[PDB]
């Protein structure tokens, strides 16, 4: 039903991690658009990317997004210990009348 | 702008449970406010949208019934009740909201952004 | 008379989105049903007050925006928000009242190889006020020393160019962009809708 998207990631210090999140005919397939959240333990979920390639001011230049045919990814580049955390994507869905959510992705660096 | 949040609550099941919510530094009025609930270990899950100067709210379908959403001008604050209570319900509600405001389509229509910029402290509610 | 809106809207070229254009529309009747009853347009928003109501209000002065942009930093142009369009290009009051209007523009603003005319501002040393422009293409400097109007690390040439080819995803095509402003004060009334 949801937004299917991958439950964990990793990656070296300095590499690119890439995640992908993909709809269905609703949603994604329906020309709306993905917004991507970042959410630490203990703590409420931030914007990362909007408008799927916009990025806040305040959030660092290493992020990036887009979207494409039935899906949308993040890029997370230049890879720290900082950026351990799991990532949510959101969407529109005209079929539930209102936002759905992705079932999120803990990113891990490899040491 | 900074959202500020109800402490938590502990109930028993077939019992129900009031949530609150207050917006500073800003104009409450224009803008659309949401309500999300996350279970411990699980994905955020959206529950209802509310516009003040209409009133009247938006409510996801497994929700509706059992959720109503309400806000006060006078008072810059939002409030939700949940009614007959189960374990299920043990879960991290937060309020969040858009940081545009409401806007009118080519038919003149209210409409909101799904974007959410502003999250508020979360509370805690917990079924035995 | 009829307001000029077919100097706005079907002009041949555009400004880029650090050097915006702004146009004044006074001693006139304002037909606003020619605009939001047109297919032409990709989105069409309005703040304060709505489409079909613009026929019966009457203002001051009216005033229209243009400029380029890509087609995914359309979602820039509203009252709140943040980004290098917003910060350093082009910045709205948070008391807009009036409309946002855009279209794809690709087989116009394209080329074979890359239409490179089109600029937007990356660097700046603070923030846009609403309505502010600029024009002087002085370094950014940003390193241990002075850059003395020299290019090196830390030391940018302020814009970039697009460089729109044909063939790219429609997030990267571009847009033509219409921002219409509407102003009223004790001052009387110089374009209304028609009746
Ligand atoms: C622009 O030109 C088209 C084609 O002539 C016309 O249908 C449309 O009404 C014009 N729009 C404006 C605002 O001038």
């Amino acid at each position: 039903s949801v937004l299917t998207q991958p439950p964990s990631v990793s990656g070296a210090p300095g590499q690119r991690v890439t995640i992908s999140c993909t709809g269905s005919s609703s949603n994604i397939g329906a020309g709306y658009d993905v917004h991507w959240y970042q959410q630490l333990p203990g703590t409420a979920p931030k914007l990362l990317i909007y408008g799927n390639s916009n990025r806040p001011s305040g959030v660092p230049d290493r992020f990036s997004g887009s979207k494409s045919g039935t899906s949308g990814s993040l890029a997370i580049s230049g890879l720290q210990p900082e950026d351990e955390a799991d990532y949510y994507c959101q969407s529109y869905d005209s079929s539930l009348s209102g936002s759905i959510f992705g079932g999120g992705t803990k990113l891990t660096v490899l040491g | 702008v900074q959202l500020v949040q109800s402490g938590a609550e502990v109930k028993k099941p077939g019992s129900s449970v009031k949530v609150s919510c207050r917006a500073s530094g800003g104009t409450f009025s224009s803008y659309a406010i949401s309500w999300v609930r996350q279970a411990p270990g699980q994905g955020l899950e959206w529950m209802g949208t509310i516009i003040p100067v209409f009133g009247a709210p938006d409510y996801a379908q497994k929700f509706q019934g059992r959720v109503t959403i309400t806000a006060d001008e006078s008072t810059s604050t939002a409030y939700m009740e949940v009614r007959s209570l189960r374990s299920e319900d043990t879960a991290v509600y937060y309020c969040a909201r858009d940081a545009s405001p409401y806007y009118y389509d080519r038919s003149g229509y209210p409409r909101w952004a799904e974007d959410l910029h502003h999250w508020g402290q979360g509370t805690m509610v917990t079924v035995s | 008379n009829l307001c000029p809106f077919g100097e706005v809207f079907n002009a041949t070229r555009f400004a880029s989105v650090y050097a915006w254009n702004r146009k004044r529309i006074s001693n006139c009747v304002a037909d606003y049903s020619v605009l939001y009853n047109s297919a032409s347009f990709s989105t069409f928003k309005c703040y304060g007050v709505s489409p079909t109501k613009l026929n019966d209000l009457c203002f001051t002065n009216v005033y229209a925006d243009s400029f380029v942009i890509r087609g995914d930093e359309v979602r820039q142009i509203a009252p709140g928000q943040t980004g290098k369009i917003a910060d350093y290009n082009y910045k709205l009051p948070d008391d807009f009242t009036g409309c946002v209007i855009a279209w794809n523009s690709n087989n116009l603003d394209s080329k074979v190889g890359g239409n490179y005319n089109y600029l937007y501002r990356l660097f700046r040393k603070s923030n846009l006020k609403p309505f502010e422009r600029d024009i002087s293409t002085e370094i950014y400097q940003a390193g241990s020393t002075p850059c003395n109007g020299v290019e090196g690390f830390n030391c940018y040439f302020p814009l970039q160019s697009y460089g729109f080819q044909p063939t790219n995803g429609v997030g990267y095509q571009p847009y033509r962009v219409v921002v219409l402003s509407f102003e009223l004060l004790h001052a009387p009334a110089t374009v209304c809708g028609p009746d």
